[PDB]
C-alpha cells in the first residue's frame, strides 16, 4: 500500500521527516547508515539544488 | 522571604496590598532597593511557554536578534570604505598617509 | 403603545399579517441575570456566593474543637469606576468584606466557648463587576464571557452499537456524571457481564462495589435475583409455581398437580397454558431430581451436625450436590429466577469473576485500583471509597444533577441529597439490567433536554468554590497549633489565594474573550452565544459529528442558521430570540395554549422535555375572530416530527414566526427566499460590518432593529419621560414629570454621552443627540443614537442604488465596481481610532528619557513637539511623524577607523544616548485626539504631564459644577413651585435671593413636610458634590501603578478617517460578498432614461448559482421604497399642503389589503405630519418580517403606487457609449455592509527585516512585517516545475542562510545577479542537536 | 537572553543540563566521602533518571520545569513534532522578499502580466532600486539612494519602472494544490493597495473574488528570472498537467457573452441582408442597423493549412448570424468557420482554444485567449443580461402535480390503515411517488422555461429556445444548472432528517415562492451537513495527497 511503501526510503533524512524521528534516527545510527542524498526531500533539508 | 512576610499580613491588613514603597520603611535598607531587589529575584519564564492559538507559536519563536547587523547597512559599510578610500586617492600622498596614520 | 415619539419622526411600513402575541424580551437577559445571582444576598442555598460559602462552611480544624464560621459579606464600592478603570487599565472589581467569628471550645469539651472574637469584615480579594451592559473589564479591555452548554449533571444510558466487537448484539452502558467529584461508569461486555469504572480508571467488576458497600454474596444475590423456592415434602422435590414464570420457555418434563396435568413435555408455555394455572391457581407441582443441575443456589447452606459447609452461595447445584444436603435436614433450597430473554443471568455469572470475597477485600481492590502498586490499607481502603461518591465535600450532583437523576429512575423527589447512596447506586443498576432486558430505552447526548446552559454567574460560583476549597486546607492548618486570644479571623484568610482563583478566570479562559465591538449586532450577538467546548466540555479534535448536527429540539432554542462555519461548526450556533433559560437550567420557550378549541393569549413555556408529549401548532396558521383554527388540519409538530394534524388536537401554538431563529438571523429580509448556506454566511458577516462615518438607516428591513438597538447599550435610553431642557452635542439634561418622578430631591435626568473613543476593533464609538431643544419624550425612548443606529432602529450600513449587470468584466467573480459618487459622499468613509504607546524603561545601562532632544533631528521634525517632547493635540500627522521623543542609554559606541574620519570632517558629537523615539507607523495617517501620560510614583511628573493633570482638574471642576447648577435649579425650581401651593406669591417670590427662600414655611399639609424634604436632599447634594470632587481630584493626583521597570509610559490617540477603495470587503445580508474592483467615474456609470447613474454595479451570474433570492428582492422592494421616497421628495418641493402629503402616504401605508400596520388621521394634521414626510423622502422604511414577510403582489402593489414598473427593471445606457444597452436590466436599493477586511491591513511588504534569534529567520519587530511563509505545499509546486534554483534560494538565501542573505543583498546593489548560497542554519542547527546526542553526525568524502 | 523590564527567558534545556551537572558534581564529592552503598546507589539512579530526562523526557516520568506545570521540552522533543522535523514540515520557514494582500480583477491585463501595488513593489525591490539608482547616477551613493526611497522623491517611480519591466513575480494562493497554484507574472505598476490577477488564471487558482488573499515572491537570482519566465510563467502554462485540456478556459462572464454573441433568434434587424466580410458585419452592428444574432449570409475566407506545413484559403458564402461574422475577426489563419459558425457554448468554447492549440502552436493560443475574454467582457456588457424575479418561470400546472402526488399518497395511506401494505412497503411507496413527483415538476418548468419564447417572423409564430436572462446563463455553461434551477422555480428535494432517512413530506415550495418555518428548518440540515462535509472532505483530501507525494 502507499503508505506501507512510503515507509522505505534509502534516505534516512527524508524517513526523519515523515516518520517517527526517535526510531528513524535510532535504527539509522546503530548500523551506520550513509545517506547519499540523491534524492529531493533530502536535498531540500540541506538546502542544495533538487 | 522577609519582604513575602509583610506582604502576607499588609495584603488583608491594608484591604488593597502595600504600596510599592510601603513594604520599603518596615525593612531596614535603603527602602528603594525594593524595586532593584524584586525585579532580580524573579525567576526567568520558560522559553517555551505557548502563547496564543495553541499553535506551535512559542515565545522563543517571537524573540528577535539584535546582534547581528542589517545588510541595507553592512552595504553602506562596504561602500564607504570604497568611498573615503576613493576621496584619500585625491589628495596628496603625504595628505593621504597622514589622514591613515591619524 | 399607539405610537412613541420617535415613532412620529420615522415609521416602517410592515407587511405580514400574522399579530404579535407576545414582544421580544430583553435580549442581554442571560448576562445580566446571571451575574445578578452570583453576587447578591440569598438568604438560602440558592446558588450565589451564599451557596459557595455554605458548603465549605464552617471550616473546624483537625479535632481541636477550634471552629471558623462565616457571617455575612458585602461588596465595597468600586476603587474605579467603569471609565476611570478602562483608561488607567486596572479591573472593575469591588472589595469583598465578609464577617467572620472564629469559636474557640475548651478544651476537653463540652463543646463551650472560651472566647469567640468577631472580625470585622476581613477582606478577601476584589471579584470584578459586570457592566450595566452585560460586560466585564479585565485590564482595560471590554470582555465577556459566553454561556457554556454542556452535559447536564445525572445519569444517561447509552448504546455504542456498531462499531464494537463488530459481532452486533450491541452493548448498555450506564453512566453517572457528578457536577463535581470522579465519575461512576457502569457498562456491559459481549458476555453480558456487568462492569464498573471509576472516571476513566481500569475496569472492575460491577458487584465489587457492592462488597464495598458492605454487601456479602447472600445478599447480593437477594438484590438482584428472585427467588425459586424448591421444596422436600415427604420425598423427592416440590416446587412452588407462579404461572406466570412458564412464559418464554418450554416444559423440560411433565407438568402436573392438583391431579390435571396442565402441559406436556415438549409443548410450549403459551398465554393460554398459563391462563389455566392462574385461573386453576396452583401453587405446587412435583419437579424432577435433574432439574436443579443448572439452578444456582440462593443462599448458603451447611451441615446442621457437621458444621461444614456442604455449597456456598452462588454455586451451580448438581445431582449429587442436591444428595449432600439432602441427607443434613433441608426442606428447602432457594435458587435463582434466570431467562435469557426476559429476567437475564448477569449478575450471578459476575460474582465468578469477582477476586474479591468480603468489604475490605473489595475496598482494597478499588483502592488498589484507583491508587495501584502501592499498599493497601484498610484506613485507607475505607478512607478513599467513602470518598469518592459518599462524601459531601468531594463530591456533589447538586439540584439539577439530583433531579435528573431522581427522574430518570421514575421517582418522586425532584429535589435530595447531594451525595450518592446504596439505594441510588442499586437502583441505577436496575435500571441498565432492565434496559437490557428489553423494557425501556437508552436516551440521546443530542438531546437538549440533556444539554444545559451554563453563564457567567454559574460559571463564576464554581471557581470561588474552588477559591473555597484552597482557603480551606490553610484555616484548619493554622487553627492546628492556634493560640488562644491573639490570632484573629484576619491573621488566618489572605487574600492573595482567593484574588488569584477569580482573577485568573475571567483573565484567560477559554470562555472569557474580548467583546466583539465593531457593531451593535456583533455585541449584542456575541453576548447571546452558547459553547459546548472549553473546560468541562468536549474538543473540535474528540467530539464527531453526531453532537454537531442540528436536532428537532433545537425549534424556538438554538438558532439553525447563525453558527460559524470552520474548525467548530455546531460547536457554538447563537441563542434564540424568545428561548430563556429555564428554572432548573434547561432552555425553554413560548408557546400559547390551546384550551378546547380556543387560542389563549396566555403565553407558557416549555422546556426541552415537558414540551415532547404535547401537540403544537404552527407559528403559521390561520385562524379567526374567536381564534379557531380555520382548517380542519394543520400543519403541527407533536413527537419529533411534523405531519397533518386535526383540528382540535393540538394542545398549543407557536408564539411568533420568528421565534425559530437568532437576533442575527432575524435581520436578514426575505430570509425564507435564501439558500440556507448562503443565510448562513449572511448572518456571519453582518456581525462584520464597521460602523460609517453617516448613519443611514436600512431602506428595506424586518423590525428587529429597533428593539436591537434598544436592548444594546450602544444608545442611550430615556429613563423616565418628560421634556428635554438641554441638549448640547455632549450632555443631555431632561425634565421629569410629575407622575414618574419621585417625591423628593425633585430631579432631572442627565444623560452624559459617549464621544469619539477607541473601540475594542479599533473603530470609532460616538454618540449624537437624535432630540431637539424643547421636545416631549416618553419613557423608554431613544435619547441619543449609538454608533451605526439611526432614529432607534439598527443601521450597519447605507443602502444605495445597484444595477445588476455584466461590466466589462471589472465585477468578474464577486467584484464590486462602484461609482466615484459613493466615496465623494463619503457615506462609506469609516473612522478609525488607535492607541498607540511609548514606554520609558530601567536598563542596566541607565534610565529612559522622554526629552525632546534627539540626535540628528531637524527643525521639521521638533516643530510638531512641544518643550516637552509630546505631540500637540490636534497635530495632523503621517507616516515617519515622531509622537513621543524618547531616547536610551548606549555607552561607548565603539565606532570605526572610517567613521571616526567622518566625525573628524564633519564635526558632530556622537550621543551617549540612542533615540527610542515613538514614531508614526509607515501609511498609516491620521488626527491626534488625545494623550495620556502615566508616571512612576517619584519620578517627576514632566511639564506637560503637569499641564494635563492641571487641565484635567480644571475639568473635572467644570463637569462637576454643571452638575450641581442644573441639579440644584431643577430642585428650586420645585421648591418654587411647592411655594405657590398654599401661599402663592408669584412675582414677589422670585425676587428675594434664592438662598433664603428656604426660612418660609406653610400652613400644616403635607406641603410643609415637602419643603423639609427638598431640604434634606439639597444639603446632602451640597455634601455629596463635595466628597465627589475630592476623590476625583485624588484620583487625578495618584502616581499610577507601573509595571516593573517601567519609569513612565505616553499614550498617543491618533484618529484616522479612512474611506473606502479596492480591496475592501463588501456583502449584503444575503450571502453575497465582494471586493471592490475599480472606482468607476460618474460619467461611465450606467444611467437610465432620467439621467440618474448607479453607485454599483453587480454581477448576475453570482444570484443563480448561490441561491439568494431574497437579495433580488430586497433590491427590488428596495427600488419601490426609493419611489416612495422620490415622489414624498416632489411632493415637499411642491409644497403642496398638509392635505395632499396626508392622502399620499396613507396610500402608501395601507397597500390594498389586510395587514396589521393600522394608521393616522390621530396625529395632529400639520406639525407631526409634516416632519414625517421630511424623515421619508430619503426612502420608505419598509419592514419585511422573517417568515410573515411581503409577497410577490404586494411588492408590485407598491410598485404601482410608485410610478416604477412591476418588473423591476429597466432600461440603462452606458455612460461611455451613450447607445442603449439590449435588454432591460434590474436595478434597485440594496443594503450593502463594509466589513472591516481593509485593504489597507492585509496589505504586507518586506524586503529586509529583523530576524529571530533562536533561528536565524525573517521575523517583524517593527511592525514591518516578516515575510510571506513559504510551506510544504508551496515546494511541492515548485518541485512539480523544473524550478531547482527558485527553490534553492528559497529556503538558503532569502531566508535561513545567515551568511548568504548579505553576501546576496551586496550583490543585488551591485549588479551581480548570483547566490552563494551555502548551508541554512536550520539544518547546520539541527546538527548541533543529533550531535548533542550521543550520535555523531559527519559530512564525508569531498 | 533579556526581555523589557529586566526579565530573562531561557530555553528548558538549560533546567534540564543545569540538573545533570549537579547530581553528577553530588556523585563525584560522595565518591571522596565514601558514602554508603545505599546512597550512592540512590544517587546514581537520580544521575541515570535525570540524563534520560534530558536527552528525551517522557519515556519514564516526564519531569516539569521550575514554577510551570508544563513539562520542559528536551531535546529529543526539539527535534521531534508534527510531523518530525519541523525544519521542512508544514510550516515551513519564514522567507524574505515577499508580500500579500487582497486581490481584484484587472481584465485590461494581458494573459502574461499582473496588476501590482506601488507601495508593495518599492518596499520588495529595495534593494534593487539602491542598486539601480547609482548605477546610472541618480544617487550619489547607497545612503543617499535609500534617502531618496524614503522620502518617495518622484524620480524614482521612473527606475522603478525599469526595474520592474522585464522581472517576473511569483504568485500564490493559500490552499496549494497542484503546480498551478503559482504561477509567473510581469509586474504592472498599479495604484492601489490590492492585488489585480487576470481573470483567465481565476480557474486554475481557485481563487474567488470574495476576500481571498495572494502572496507575492520576488524571483532573485538570475536562473529564478529564467526559472520563472520559462518554466512557471503563466503564458508556458496554459494546460492542466493532469489532462492534455486548456485550463485557461474562459469561466461565466466571458462565455455569456460568446454564448449571446454567436446564437440566432427568428426575425431580427438585418436578417436576410448579405456582406462582403466581418468589417463591414461589425460596422453594421456598431451603427445599430443589425442586430447581433440574425440569420445572414456573408463572404467570408477560413485558411486550412491541409496542405503540406502549408496554409490553403478558400472563400465561400456562409450561412450564419451577425455575432458569428463579426466573432470570426478574432480566429486566427487555418481554423475553419465551422467552429465558430456553432451557438458556442462553454464546452466548445474551450474546444476552440484546445483546437487552436493542438493545431498552431502555443503562441497564437496565447493571443488568442487574451482576445476572447476581451471580446467576451466588452460584449456581455452590450447584452445587458440581468436577474429579475420574473426571469424564473413557475410551471402553471405545479399545484395541480403536488394535488396528484397528493392524492397517491392519501391512497396508499388507506391502503396502510386496512392493512393491504405493510409499513415498510408504505414508505418506500410515497417517498417514491413523491420522487417521480419532482421529476414531473422539473421536466415541466424545464421545457416551459426552455423553449418558450414564441415569436413570429412573416407568418403566425415559431419557437426558439429561450432568451430569458436564466436560462442563457445555465444554457452557455457560465452558472447554474438544471439541479440548482430546479430548486429556483419547481419545489426542491425532499430533505433528510440527521439519521440519514429521508423525510416523506417533501419541501413542495421553492425559492420563488416562500418556505415556511418547516421547509426551512427541515433544510438546515443539508446545510450544515454540506459544510461540515466539505469542510471535512477538503481536510481529507489534503491528507491524501501527502501520502501521495510521500510515495512517490
Ligand atoms: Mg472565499
Amino acid at each position: 500500500g502507499i503508505t506501507k511503501a512510503s515507509l522505505a526510503t534509502e534516505s534516512f533524512i527524508s524517513a526523519a521527516s515523515f516518520q517517527e524521528t526517535t526510531r528513524v534516527l535510532t535504527e539509522a545510527a546503530v548500523a551506520g547508515k550513509r545517506d547519499e542524498l540523491r534524492g529531493l526531500k533530502e536535498n531540500v533539508i540541506v538546502g542544495r539544488l533538487i | 522571604n522577609k519582604l513575602n512576610r509583610i506582604s502576607r499580613q499588609m495584603l488583608q491588613e491594608m484591604g488593597r496590598e502595600p504600596t510599592p514603597e510601603e513594604l520599603a520603611e518596615r525593612m531596614l535598607m535603603p527602602e528603594d532597593k525594593i524595586r532593584k531587589v524584586l525585579k532580580i529575584a524573579k525567576e526567568p519564564i520558560s522559553m517555551e511557554t505557548p502563547i496564543g492559538d495553541d499553535e506551535d507559536s512559542h515565545l522563543g519563536d517571537f524573540i528577535e536578534d539584535t546582534t547581528l547587523e542589517l545588510p541595507l547597512d553592512s552595504a553602506t559599510t562596504e561602500s564607504l570604505r570604497a568611498a573615503t578610500h576613493d576621496v584619500l586617492a585625491g589628495l596628496t600622498a603625504r595628505e593621504a598617509k597622514v589622514l591613515r596614520m591619524r | 403603545m399607539v405610537y412613541s415619539y420617535t415613532e412620529k419622526k420615522r415609521i416602517r411600513k410592515d407587511f405580514g399579517k400574522r399579530p404579535q402575541v407576545l414582544d421580544v424580551p430583553y435580549l442581554l437577559s442571560i448576562q445580566l441575570d446571571s451575574f445578578q445571582k452570583f453576587i447578591e444576598q440569598d438568604p438560602e442555598g440558592q446558588y450565589g456566593l451564599e451557596a459557595a460559602f455554605r458548603s465549605v462552611f464552617p471550616i473546624q480544624s483537625y479535632s481541636g474543637n477550634s471552629e471558623l464560621q462565616y457571617v455575612s459579606y458585602r461588596l465595597g464600592e468600586p476603587v474605579f469606576d467603569v471609565q476611570e478603570c478602562q483608561i488607567r487599565g486596572v479591573t472593575y472589581s469591588a472589595p469583598l468584606r465578609v464577617k467572620l467569628r472564629l469559636v474557640i471550645y475548651e478544651r476537653e469539651a463540652p463543646e463551650g466557648t472560651v472566647k469567640d472574637i468577631k472580625e470585622q469584615e476581613v477582606y478577601m480579594g476584589e471579584i470584578p463587576l459586570m457592566t450595566d451592559n452585560g460586560t466585564f473589564v479585565i485590564n482595560g479591555t471590554e470582555r465577556v464571557i459566553v454561556s457554556q452548554l454542556h452535559r447536564s449533571p445525572g445519569v444517561f444510558f447509552d448504546s455504542d452499537k456498531g462499531k464494537t466487537h463488530s459481532s452486533g448484539k450491541v452493548l448498555y452502558n450506564a453512566r453517572i456524571i457528578p457536577y463535581r467529584g470522579s465519575w461512576l461508569d457502569f457498562e456491559f461486555d459481549p458476555k453480558d457481564n456487568l462492569f464498573v469504572r471509576i472516571d476513566r480508571r481500569r475496569k472492575l467488576p460491577a458487584t465489587i462495589i457492592l462488597r464495598a458497600l458492605n454487601y456479602t454474596t447472600e445478599q447480593i444475590l437477594d438484590l438482584f435475583f428472585e427467588k425459586v423456592i424448591f421444596e422436600i415434602r415427604d420425598n423427592k422435590l416440590q416446587m412452588e409455581l407462579v404461572p406466570e414464570r412458564l412464559r418464554g420457555e418450554t416444559a423440560s418434563f411433565d407438568i402436573e398437580a392438583n391431579g390435571k396435568v396442565y402441559v406436556e413435555k415438549g409443548r410450549r408455555i403459551t398465554a393460554r397454558h398459563i391462563r389455566q394455572l392462574e385461573k386453576d391457581d396452583v401453587k405446587l407441582i412435583e419437579v424432577p431430581v435433574e432439574y436443579i443441575a443448572g439452578k444456582v443456589v440462593a443462599k448458603d447452606y451447611i451441615d446442621e451436625s457437621t458444621g461444614e459447609l456442604i455449597c456456598a452461595a452462588n454455586m451451580e447445584l448438581s445431582l449429587d450436590l442436591l444428595a449432600k444436603l439432602s441427607q443434613s435436614g433441608h426442606k428447602r433450597i432457594e435458587t435463582l429466577f434466570t431467562n435469557d430473554l426476559d429476567h437475564g443471568p448477569y449478575i450471578s455469572e459476575t460474582l465468578r469473576v469477582d477476586p474479591t470475597n468480603d468489604r475490605l477485600s473489595a475496598l482494597v481492590e478499588i483502592y488498589r485500583m484507583m491508587r495501584p502498586g502501592e499498599p493497601p490499607t484498610r484506613e485507607a481502603a475505607e478512607s478513599l471509597f467513602e470518598n469518592l461518591f459518599f462524601s459531601e465535600d468531594r463530591y456533589d450532583l447538586s439540584a439539577v444533577g439530583r433531579m435528573k437523576f431522581n427522574r430518570s429512575l421514575l421517582r418522586e423527589e425532584i429535589e435530595g441529597s447531594g451525595i450518592l447512596s446504596k439505594d441510588d447506586i442499586i437502583d441505577v443498576m436496575k435500571k441498565l439490567i432492565d434496559i437490557r432486558n428489553g423494557k425501556g430505552e437508552v436516551d440521546d447526548i443530542d438531546h437538549l433536554g440533556n444539554r444545559r446552559i451554563r453563564s457567567v454567574g454559574e460559571m463564576a460560583e464554581n471557581q470561588f468554590r474552588v477559591g473555597l476549597v484552597r482557603v480551606e486546607r490553610a484555616v484548619k492548618e493554622r487553627l492546628s497549633l492556634g493560640d488562644l486570644d491573639t490570632l484573629m479571623p484576619q491573621d488566618m484568610i489572605n487574600a492573595k489565594p482567593i484574588s488569584a482563583a477569580v482573577k485568573e478566570f475571567f483573565g484567560s479562559s477559554q470562555l472569557s474573550q474580548f467583546m466583539d465591538q465593531n457593531n451593535p449586532l456583533s455585541e449584542i450577538t456575541h453576548k447571546r452565544r452558547i459553547l459546548a467546548l472549553g473546560p468541562g466540555g468536549l474538543t473540535r479534535e474528540r467530539a464527531g459529528f453526531e453532537v454537531r448536527d442540528v436536532h428537532p429540539t433545537h425549534y424556538g432554542r438554538v438558532c439553525p442558521i447563525e453558527t460559524p462555519e470552520g474548525p467548530n461548526i455546531g460547536l457554538i450556533n447563537s441563542l434564540s430570540v424568545y428561548a430563556q433559560t429555564n428554572e432548573y437550567g434547561f432552555l425553554e420557550t413560548p408557546y400559547r395554549k390551546v384550551t378546547d378549541g380556543v387560542v389563549t393569549d396566555e403565553i407558557h413555556y416549555l422546556s426541552a422535555i415537558e414540551e415532547g408529549n404535547y401537540v403544537i401548532a404552527q407559528a403559521n396558521s390561520n385562524l379567526d375572530e374567536e381564534g379557531h383554527f380555520v382548517e380542519d388540519l394543520v400543519t403541527c409538530r407533536s413527537k419529533g416530527e411534523s405531519s397533518l394534524f386535526s383540528r382540535d388536537q393540538v394542545d398549543y401554538m407557536d408564539v411568533s414566526t420568528q421565534q425559530v431563529v437568532s437576533v442575527g438571523a432575524s435581520l436578514i429580509p426575505f430570509l425564507e427566499h435564501d439558500d440556507a448556506n448562503r443565510a448562513l454566511m449572511g448572518a456571519n458577516m453582518q456581525r462584520q460590518a464597521v460602523p460609517t462615518l453617516r448613519a443611514d438607516k436600512p431602506l428595506v428591513g424586518t423590525g428587529m432593529e429597533r428593539a436591537v438597538a434598544v436592548d444594546s447599550g450602544v444608545t442611550a435610553v430615556a429613563k423616565r419621560g418628560g421634556v428635554v431642557q438641554y441638549v448640547d452635542a455632549s450632555r443631555i439634561v431632561i425634565k421629569v414629570n410629575e407622575d414618574e418622578m419621585y417625591p423628593g430631591e425633585a430631579g432631572i435626568d442627565i444623560y452624559n454621552l459617549t464621544k469619539y473613543t477607541r473601540s475594542n476593533q479599533n473603530t470609532c464609538i460616538n454618540q449624537m443627540p437624535c432630540v431637539s431643544l424643547g421636545e416631549p419624550v416618553e419613557r423608554g425612548d431613544v435619547l441619543a443614537d449609538g454608533p451605526s443606529t439611526d432614529l432607534g432602529e439598527l443601521a450597519l450600513g447605507q443602502n444605495m442604488r445597484v444595477a445588476f449587470m455584466p461590466w466589462n468584466g471589472y465585477n468578474f467573480e464577486d467584484s464590486i465596481l462602484v461609482s466615484e459618487r459613493v466615496v465623494q459622499e463619503d457615506r462609506f468613509t469609516t473612522i478609525h481610532i488607535q492607541e498607540l504607546a511609548c514606554v520609558s524603561r530601567d536598563t542596566k545601562l541607565g534610565p529612559e528619557e522622554i526629552t525632546a532632544d534627539i540626535p540628528n533631528v531637524g527643525e521639521a521634525a521638533l516643530s510638531k513637539l512641544d518643550e516637552s517632547g509630546i505631540v500637540y493635540i490636534g497635530a495632523e500627522v503621517t507616516g515617519g511623524d515622531i509622537l513621543v521623543g524618547k531616547v536610551t542609554p548606549k555607552g561607548e559606541t565603539q565606532l570605526t577607523p572610517e567613521e571616526k574620519l567622518l566625525r573628524a570632517i564633519f564635526g558632530e558629537k556622537a550621543s551617549d544616548v540612542k533615540d527610542s523615539s515613538l514614531r508614526v507607523p509607515n501609511g498609516v495617517s491620521g488626527t491626534v485626539i488625545d494623550v495620556q501620560v502615566f508616571t512612576r510614583d517619584g519620578v517627576e511628573k514632566d511639564k506637560r504631564a503637569l499641564e494635563i493633570e492641571e487641565m484635567q482638574l480644571k475639568q473635572a471642576k467644570k463637569d462637576l459644577s454643571e452638575e450641581l447648577q442644573i441639579l440644584e435649579a431643577g430642585l428650586f425650581s420645585r421648591i418654587r413651585a411647592v411655594l405657590v401651593a398654599g401661599g402663592v406669591e408669584a412675582e414677589k417670590l422670585d425676587k428675594l435671593p434664592r438662598d433664603r427662600w428656604l426660612e418660609l414655611g406653610l400652613t400644616d399639609e403635607e406641603k410643609q413636610n415637602q419643603l423639609e424634604q427638598l431640604a434634606e436632599q439639597y444639603d446632602e447634594l451640597k455634601h455629596e458634590f463635595e466628597k465627589k470632587l475630592e476623590a476625583k481630584r485624588r484620583k487625578i493626583t495618584q502616581g499610577d501603578d507601573l509595571a516593573p521597570g517601567v519609569l513612565k509610559i505616553v499614550k498617543v490617540y491618533l484618529a484616522v478617517k479612512r474611506r473606502i477603495q479596492p480591496g475592501d470587503k463588501m456583502a449584503g445580508r444575503h450571502g453575497n460578498k465582494g471586493v471592490i474592483s475599480k472606482i468607476n467615474p460618474i460619467e461611465d456609470m450606467p444611467y437610465d432614461e432620467n439621467g440618474t447613474p448607479v453607485d454599483i454595479v453587480l454581477n448576475p451570474l453570482g444570484v443563480p448559482s448561490r441561491m439568494n433570492i431574497g437579495q433580488i428582492l430586497e433590491t427590488h422592494l428596495g427600488m419601490a421604497a426609493k419611489g416612495i421616497g422620490d415622489k414624498i421628495n416632489a411632493m415637499l418641493k411642491q409644497q403642496q399642503e398638509v392635505a395632499k402629503l396626508r392622502e399620499f402616504i396613507q396610500r402608501a401605508y395601507d397597500l390594498g389589503a389586510d395587514v396589521r400596520q393600522k394608521v393616522d388621521l390621530s396625529t395632529f394634521s400639520d406639525e407631526e405630519v409634516m416632519r414625517l414626510a421630511e424623515n421619508l423622502r430619503k426612502g420608505m422604511p419598509i419592514a419585511t418580517p422573517v417568515f410573515d414577510g411581503a409577497k410577490e403582489a404586494e411588492i408590485k402593489e407598491l410598485l404601482k403606487l410608485g410610478d416604477l414598473p412591476t418588473s423591476g427593471q429597466i432600461r440603462l445606457y452606458d455612460g461611455r457609449t451613450g447607445e442603449q444597452f439590449e435588454r432591460p436590466v434590474t436595478v434597485g436599493y440594496m443594503y450593502m455592509l463594509k466589513l472591516n477586511h481593509l485593504v489597507d491591513d492585509k496589505m504586507h511588504a518586506r524586503s529586509t527585516g529583523s530576524y529571530s534569534l533562536v533561528t536565524q529567520q525573517p521575523l517583524g519587530g517593527k511592525a514591518q512585517f516578516g515575510g510571506q511563509r513559504f510551506g510544504e505545499m508551496e515546494v511541492w509546486a515548485l518541485e512539480a516545475y523544473g524550478a531547482a534554483y527558485t527553490l534553492q534560494e528559497m529556503l538558503t538565501v532569502k531566508s535561513d542562510d545567515v551568511n548568504g542573505r548579505t553576501k546576496m543583498y551586496k550583490n543585488i546593489v551591485d549588479g551581480n545577479h548570483q547566490m552563494e548560497p551555502g548551508m541554512p542554519e536550520s539544518f547546520n542547527v539541527l546538527l548541533k542537536e543529533i550531535r548533542s546526542l550521543g550520535i555523531n553526525i559527519e559530512l564525508e568524502d569531498e | 537572553v533579556p526581555l523589557d523590564g529586566g526579565r530573562f527567558a531561557t530555553s528548558d534545556l538549560n533546567d534540564l543540563y543545569r540538573r545533570v551537572i549537579n547530581r553528577n558534581n553530588r556523585l563525584k564529592r560522595l565518591l571522596d566521602l565514601a558514602a554508603p552503598d545505599i546512597i550512592v546507589r540512590n544517587e546514581k539512579r537520580m544521575l541515570q533518571e535525570a540524563v534520560d530526562a534530558l536527552l528525551d523526557n517522557g519515556r519514564r516520568g516526564r519531569a516539569i520545569t521550575g514554577s510551570n506545570k508544563r513539562p520542559l521540552k528536551s531535546l529529543a522533543d526539539m527535534i521531534k513534532g508534527k510531523q518530525g522535523r519541523f525544519r521542512q514540515n508544514l510550516l515551513g520557514k519564514r522567507v524574505d522578499y515577499s508580500g500579500r494582500s487582497v486581490i481584484t480583477v484587472g481584465p485590461y491585463l494581458r494573459l502574461h502580466q499582473c496588476g501590482l501595488p506601488k507601495k508593495m513593489a518599492l518596499e520588495l525591490f529595495k534593494p534593487f532600486i539602491y542598486g539601480k539608482l547609482e548605477l546610472r547616477g541618480l544617487a550619489t551613493t547607497i545612503k543617499a539612494a535609500k534617502k531618496m526611497v524614503e522620502r518617495e522623491e518622484a524620480v524614482v517611480w521612473d527606475i522603478l519602472d525599469e526595474v520592474i519591466r522585464e522581472h517576473p513575480v511569483l504568485l500564490n494562493r493559500a490552499p496549494t494544490l497542484h503546480r498551478l497554484g503559482i504561477q509567473a507574472f510581469e509586474p504592472v505598476l498599479i495604484e492601489g493597495k490590492a492585488i489585480q490577477l487576470h481573470p483567465l488564471v481565476c480557474a486554475a487558482y481557485n481563487a474567488d473574488f470574495d476576500g481571498d488573499q495572494m502572496a507575492v515572491h520576488v524571483p532573485l537570482t538570475l536562473e529564478a528570472q529564467l526559472e520563472a519566465r520559462a518554466l512557471m510563467m503563466s503564458t508556458n502554462n496554459i494546460l492542466s498537467p493532469a489532462n492534455g485540456e486548456p485550463i485557461i478556459v474562459p469561466s461565466q462572464d466571458v462565455v455569456l457573452g460568446l454564448y449571446y454573441m454567436t446564437r440566432d433568434c427568428v426575425n431580427a434587424k438585418g436578417e436576410g441582408m448579405v456582406l462582403t466580410g466581418p468589417k463591414e458585419a461589425e460596422r453594421l452592428y456598431r451603427s445599430g442597423l443589425a442586430s447581433l444574432h440574425a440569420r445572414v449570409k456573408v463572404r467570408i475566407t477560413e485558411y486550412e493549412k491541409d496542405a503540406n506545413g502549408e496554409l490553403v484559403a478558400k472563400t465561400s458564402l456562409k450561412d450564419t448570424t451577425v455575432g458569428r461574422a463579426i466573432l470570426w475577426m478574432i480566429v486566427p489563419k487555418g481554423l475553419p468557420y465551422s467552429i465558430v459558425n456553432q451557438a458556442l457554448g462553454k464546452k466548445a468554447i474551450s474546444k476552440m482554444l484546445n483546437t487552436c492549440y493542438r493545431i498552431l502552436g502555443l503562441k497564437p493560443t496565447v493571443i488568442f485567449a487574451d482576445q476572447i475574454m476581451y471580446t467576451g467582457f466588452a460584449y456581455a456588457a452590450r447584452s445587458g443580461a440581468s436577474v429579475g424575479i420574473d426571469d424564473m418561470v413557475i410551471p402553471e400546472k405545479k399545484h395541480e402535480i403536488i394535488s396528484e402526488a397528493e392524492a397517491e399518497v392519501a391512497e396508499i395511506q388507506e391502503q396502510f390503515q386496512s392493512g393491504l401494505v405493510t409499513a415498510g412497503e408504505r414508505y418506500n411507496k410515497v417517498i417514491d411517488i413523491w420522487a417521480a413527483a419532482n421529476d414531473r415538476v422539473s421536466k415541466a418548468m424545464m421545457d416551459n422555461l426552455q423553449t418558450e419564447t414564441v415569436i413570429n417572423r412573416d407568418g403566425q409564430e415559431e419557437k426558439q429556445v429561450s432568451f430569458n436572462s436564466i436560462y442563457m446563463m445555465a444554457d452557455s455553461g457560465a452558472r447554474g444548472s438544471a439541479a440548482q434551477i430546479r430548486q429556483l422555480a419547481g419545489m426542491r428535494g425532499l430533505m433528510a432528517k440527521p439519521d440519514g432517512s429521508i423525510i416523506e413530506t417533501p419541501i413542495t415550495a421553492n425559492f420563488r415562492e416562500g418556505l415556511n418555518v418547516l421547509q426551512y428548518f427541515i433544510s438546515t440540515h443539508g446545510a450544515r451537513k454540506g459544510l461540515a462535509d466539505t469542510a471535512l472532505k477538503t481536510a481529507n483530501s489534503g491528507y491524501l495527497t501527502r501520502r501521495l507525494v510521500d510515495v512517490a
